[PDB]
């Protein structure tokens, strides 16, 4: 078998945000180069709304 | 976070006769009640805001129309027939009706298919899709508008993480990235910054008070190890000659060592050394005694040259003259610096300058500060090169001390007492500068640089007591960083980044407002009576509901004390007249725009700035395209008529007349007003006439009553309906025609394209490109 | 004629599975290669058609 | 961490400068050891070998 688990069902995604979605979802059951963890911001703005 | 709009907002409505005959598209905009004595552009922007949200415009959106579409049965026709706008099945319809009126045959097959594919979506050169669709002037150019403003905003991942590449640390672990958010990557971000300066330079000390009181608030849980007091206490004991039985100048100095108020006072070292000016003065005793002056060479040697101010260090001179050199305080009142220092030198006491902090540049940038390098003090007067105090001659100074006389020509108590408490500070500081280092560093990182160049301690709040200084240079404590406490300071440097953004936002609507309200004052009452009553109106407008302003704003000018209106009020009223620059966001180009266009095209939205009555007697050219019978519509009214001008009124005028009845027997062009009016096509053949009266005559004055106009079809061969029309009205009201009517036979106008990007686009909630690191 | 490049493989696949119910190999082999081509996304769906 | 400075302090000095820093104050390990590399091949059994 290539994959424990599969990284995603090909059936199951119909766009590209499917299988980044599908892809985080299943990234925990893979040797991650950085673990996630809390993300840090930088910069930030707010735009003016109506 | 964009919204994918996933129809195309079109207001057409097929209008057709019961016979078949007649037929037009209209635009449904709604009907605007326009005032008239006010300005236009004011209302124009009310509407407009209004409009806006009634198209799904206003928010930040994407199209997503691309896959709204089907394919033929024939096989040759692989075209993509969208399915949105006016569907071409309607207009076949009625063309069908139209010439089944007419006897001429149903369209063709060919017909049939020339005119079912005109709606059709079609891949463009770089990935977009083009949606070829029936839909209204109006919308299409709003719409189109309002896409491209939102896309100014709209860039790639990569481009986003090279433009903040400058400000990420260097100790937080990079963010590893999907590649499919590397090739096809978006992000919608605002990148404009706007600066912070109006509200600190406005109202300086509320802000100065606000973000001192927070900073300290978190430097002040720090964990420290610290030498236990006693221990410190039988040391310098030793070093001097203490004893029980006798009164000694050690014991003054040693008796009231309190670390109570130590981390006060370590969080105004940190203050001190991360802002650019930040000033604190201890009140020393009537009668100076020996603490006095361990405490004032304490704030000379180590605290920064730049947090003594000059009337400080005039007054720790003073007290340091009165204690070892046998002089009051009336003597040394006159006295300056120059006389002070060879006063104090001459009896041989060597410190008596003050001494400049050593800037280091930070790694990387400060937020908010694009383009800048940021820097901060070094703690205690030590040059980081070197590892040592910036005066070379330290020890030296210490040995003269000792070796001194002060207050007695014999023995050297005092002098012995004091180097031996200065050696032991300079011995703490020179072990514990780099705590305190990284901790300003750190600190630092959390302001921007206008704060850092503008803030200042002006309401004295933050003073240090001498004993409380002494003590703690004395008992210095050993800045120990742990992982909880980095943890808090990185929550704290989001609720920073939230809170800047959020003035930052604040700052730019009140200016908007405050130039879009008030003008210019003079010296004139009734000026000042109009100020005031403006004033009162905004403030009360902008309170009531959701506020305008943010909780954090209304905190930080509450701070000194008032109700939260008050201080709104004030800071409105000093940014009357301001210079400072604004940036043009996205949505108020959207809203410019449609209030552009509420003015210029007014029959959209249901008024018109002239109109025309004239008797029924009188023949009038009319714009007979839609087939309407005794069609209120004219082309354009008439200059002439009948060979001579039109007299044109203006309503004021009008209203004031008194001999309404001779210029009525001839009509006239009423003008210099905005008369709302509204319609109702109906389908059926009847007289076209008017809800109510044209006119209302009051011995006040003369007005004209709200328009809405019955209008019908006509049928040619009606003797019953042309002597009513001929008959039994006896005046008419004429209007420019509406630009929202449209005539079924020249539908291809109605034709518009509308792009919408590539779905193979993937969007980042969260573009942050680093982790956290534990 | 229609449908986005995710769909069309991922139809195709289930046509295979369909028509070629007999044999379950090949099936079972197309969504090994597709499992690995499919996480480049849209690109990597065209990849495996090639 | 052993010569009582800073990381702003650090920032500008080369690689060169930091080792004699460190050399200074009596540290030793600041340099990088290259990895031997191994020779291995798989034996030849019913394919061919690599």
């Amino acid at each position: 078998k290539l994959f424990e688990t599969s990284p995603f069902d090909p059936l199951t995604i119909k766009n590209n945000q499917d299988v980044v979605d599908k892809l985080y979802a299943t990234q925990s059951s893979s040797i991650q180069e950085v673990v996630p963890t809390k993300t840090f911001a930088t910069e930030l703005q707010f735009g003016v709304t109506s | 976070e964009l919204i994918k709009v996933p129809t195309i907002p079109h207001n057409l409505v097929l209008i057709q006769s019961d016979n078949g005959k007649h037929a037009l598209i209209k635009e449904d905009l709604g009907q605007w009640p326009v005032e008239t004595g006010i300005s236009l552009v004011n209302q124009a922007g009310v509407f407009a805001v209004q409009l806006a949200n009634k198209l799904g415009i206003d928010k930040p959106f994407v199209l997503d129309a691309g896959s709204n579409y089907f394919t033929d049965t024939s096989f040759i026709d692989t075209r993509k027939y969208c399915t949105d706008g006016l569907s071409p099945r309607e207009i076949q319809k009625a063309l069908n009706r139209q010439r089944a009126y007419y006897d001429r045959p149903e369209l063709t097959i060919s017909e049939n298919k020339t005119l079912l594919s005109q709606s059709i979506i079609y891949p463009d050169a770089d990935g977009n899709d083009v949606s070829i669709i029936f839909s209204g002037a109006m919308s299409h150019a709003i719409f189109t508008y309002a896409q491209s403003q939102w896309n100014k905003n709209i860039i790639k991942l990569d481009d986003y993480i090279r433009e903040i590449t400058l400000t990420v640390p260097k100790q937080y672990r990079p963010r590893r990235f999907k590649e499919i958010e590397h090739t096809h990557g978006y992000v919608y971000r605002e990148l404009n910054q706007g600066s912070l300066l109006p509200l600190v330079d406005a109202n300086l000390k509320e802000s100065s008070s606000y973000y001192f009181k927070k900073l300290m608030s978190s430097i002040s849980n720090v964990p420290v190890d610290a030498r236990t007091l006693q221990s410190a206490t039988a040391a310098l004991a030793a070093d001097t000659g203490q004893a029980v039985n006798r009164a000694q100048h050690v014991s003054m100095l040693t008796n009231r060592l309190t670390t109570a108020n130590a981390p006060t006072v370590r969080a105004i070292t940190v203050l001190t050394c991360m802002f650019k000016q930040f000033r604190i003065g201890m009140t020393y005793a009537l009668d100076p005694n020996i603490m006095d002056v361990a405490a004032a060479t304490c704030m000379l040697l180590f605290r920064p040259a730049q947090s003594i101010s000059d009337e400080q260090y005039r007054y720790c001179l003073q007290t340091m003259a009165v204690f070892l050199t046998n002089t009051t305080y009336d003597i040394v009142n006159n006295d300056t610096i120059d006389v002070l220092k060879m006063k104090l030198r001459n009896q041989g006491w060597p410190f008596v300058e003050r001494y400049n902090a050593v800037e280091i540049d930070m790694s990387v940038e400060p937020l908010r500060s694009p383009g800048q390098v940021g820097r901060y003090y070094n703690p205690f007067n030590i040059d980081p090169l070197t590892k040592k105090h910036v005066e070379d001659r330290l020890e030296e100074f210490i040995n003269q001390v000792q070796v001194g006389r002060f207050r007695n020509a014999s023995g050297n108590a005092v002098g012995t007492t004091l180097a031996a408490f200065l050696r032991a500070c300079r011995d703490k500081t020179s072990a514990n500068w780099r705590g305190y280092s990284v901790l300003v560093s750190r600190y630092r990182s959390l302001i921007p640089n206008e704060l850092f160049e503008s803030l200042r301690n002006i309401s004295g709040e933050y003073n240090i007591n001498p004993q409380d200084e002494h003590s703690f240079f004395f008992a210095l404590a050993q800045i120990n960083a742990d992982d909880e406490f980095i943890g808090a300071i990185d929550k704290e440097s989001a609720e920073y980044l939230d809170e800047y953004a959020t003035l930052a936002r604040d700052i730019s609507n009140s200016l908007t407002l405050v130039k879009a309200a008030f003008g210019p004052l003079e010296r004139t009452s009734g000026s000042i009576i109009n100020h005031a009553n403006n004033l009162n109106k905004v403030i009360n407008h902008v309170f009531a509901d959701k506020p305008l302003i943010s909780e954090t704003m209304l905190k930080i000018l509450t701070i000194d004390g008032t109700t939260g209106k008050d201080g709104y009020r004030n800071w409105l009223d000093k940014l009357v007249g301001h210079n400072y620059p604004v940036y043009v966001e996205p949505v108020v180009n959207i809203m410019n725009f449609i209030s552009a266009r509420f003015v210029a095209d007014s029959s959209y939205f249901g008024y018109t700035n002239e109109i025309m009555i004239m008797p029924n007697h009188i023949n009038v050219p009319v714009d007979d395209r839609f087939g309407f019978r005794d069609s209120p519509f004219c082309t354009s009214l008439p200059r002439t008529i009948m060979g001579n001008d039109v007299r044109r009124i203006s309503y004021n005028v009008f209203s004031m007349m008194e001999d309404i009845d001779d210029v009525i027997s001839e009509g006239f062009i009423l003008y210099d007003a905005y008369f709302n009016f509204s319609y109702d096509i109906m389908t059926t053949d009847g007289v076209t006439r008017l809800k109510e009266d044209i006119l209302i005559v009051t011995d006040t004055g003369n007005d004209i009553k709200p328009i809405h106009f019955y209008i019908y079809f006509e049928n040619r061969n009606d003797k019953k309906l042309r002597y009513e029309s001929k008959m039994n009205v006896s005046y008419r009201l004429y209007i420019k025609t509406p630009a929202c009517l449209l005539p079924l036979s020249d539908y291809m106008r109605a034709q518009h394209d509308y792009v919408s990007p590539s779905s193979s686009r993937v969007y980042i909630k969260d573009p942050a490109v680093v982790y956290t690191r534990s």
